[PDB]
């Protein structure tokens, strides 16, 4: 609220209550994080990027975005206790501090902030962004469906009415140009996870193809290893592989394309519910979730510094 | 009527998902129409 430790973590909150608690967190810990604009939405708002440094050079950052989908409200929820998180853990935590002492996180919370206050003020289910153009009467594109990744092949819709509708081109979508320029100059992304809801799921290229990632084996085993500790804590099973293996084959999806770029440690988490809740998971499973999902950011992570 | 009849369906194309409005995707380890997560 006006401090980062009585902004309340189990309540689903505003976008204009959440670009506030990223300015909390800043000016708490001004030598920790950093507040980056990156861009500015498709209807104007900015986007920031939360950067989580102790200093140094050009350091090789870890990418985490959350909601790219709007609806699937429990990201930038789980989005808001990593950065509460980073901050506490640093200098506590051993295994946190070491990470953050060799490497930068790169933190977006709100990738897609359009369609996040339409899900508020309007449709709680709206999924894509708010671009209008098109022979359209029809707004918004798929922005998990725009990147430059087997761009509007099978997976995506070439219908603009469309769910899974792709845009004209690769990155036409604002939201998704920001990351992928930014992704792109700072070239020292050595991981890219996105975060998505809801299913109990950890997935790795590829989404629009059969052919398998030469790294394959790696991933396979960092996914083991990551859905193994996230079990930890509440117990939840997730499955994990491939995307077109085991939710459905997606062609332009963000992880197939930061993948190809060299991103090697690329992976999509899909989170709770399982179904019964779905894109309503009730605030009294926000906590849970941040907390053993983090458990599984954090492997991954001593997996991409190890190596 | 009430949601999604399509919702739970058993699926094998996303095209056996008739039109569900929410459960339009085809899940390939649950051959169930659910939405697209
Ligand atoms: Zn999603």
């Amino acid at each position: 609220a006006r401090s980062t430790n009585t902004f309340n973590y189990a309540t689903y909150h505003t976008l204009d209550e959440i670009y506030d608690f990223m300015d909390l967190l800043v000016a708490q810990h001004p030598e920790l994080v950093s507040k980056l604009q990156i861009g500015r939405s498709y209807e104007g708002r900015p986007i920031y990027v939360l950067k989580f440094s102790t200093g140094g050079s050009n350091r090789p950052a870890i990418w985490i975005d959350l909601g790219i989908h709007s609806r699937e409200w429990i990201t930038q929820a789980t989005g808001v206790w990593f950065a509460k998180k980073f901050t506490e853990n640093y200098g506590q935590n051993p295994s946190f501090t070491a990470i953050l002492d060799s490497m930068d996180i790169f933190l977006e919370i709100v990738t897609n902030p359009n369609g996040f206050a339409f899900t508020h003020s309007e449709n709680r289910l709206w999924r894509k962004t708010r671009s209008v153009t098109s022979s359209s009467l029809c707004v918004g594109v798929d922005a998990n469906r725009n990147w430059d990744a087997g761009f509007g092949k099978a997976g995506a819709s070439s219908s603009p009415c469309s769910e899974t509708y792709h845009g004209k081109y690769a990155n036409s979508e604002v939201e998704v140009k920001s990351i992928v320029d930014f992704v792109k100059n700072h070239g020292n992304f050595k991981a890219f996870l996105s975060i998505h809801s809801y299913s109990q799921l950890l997935l790795y290229p590829y989404g629009y193809t059969t052919q398998s990632i030469p790294d394959k084996t790696e991933l396979n085993q960092v996914a083991k290893s990551a859905v193994a500790a996230l079990k930890s804590l509440y117990g939840t099973s997730y499955k994990y592989g491939s995307i077109i293996t085991t939710i459905y084959q997606a062609s332009g999806g963000s992880i197939d394309w930061s993948y190809n770029q060299g991103i090697k440690y690329s992976f999509t988490f899909e989170l709770r519910d399982t179904g019964r809740y779905g894109f309503l998971l009730p605030a009294s499973q926000i906590i849970p979730t941040a907390q053993e999902t983090w458990l599984g950011v954090l492997t991954i992570m001593e997996h991409t510094v190890n190596n | 009527x009430h949601a999604d009849p399509i919702c739970n369906k058993p699926c094998k194309t996303h095209d056996d998902c008739s039109g569900a409005w929410f459960c339009q995707a085809c899940w390939n380890s649950a051959r169930t129409c659910g939405p697209y997560v």
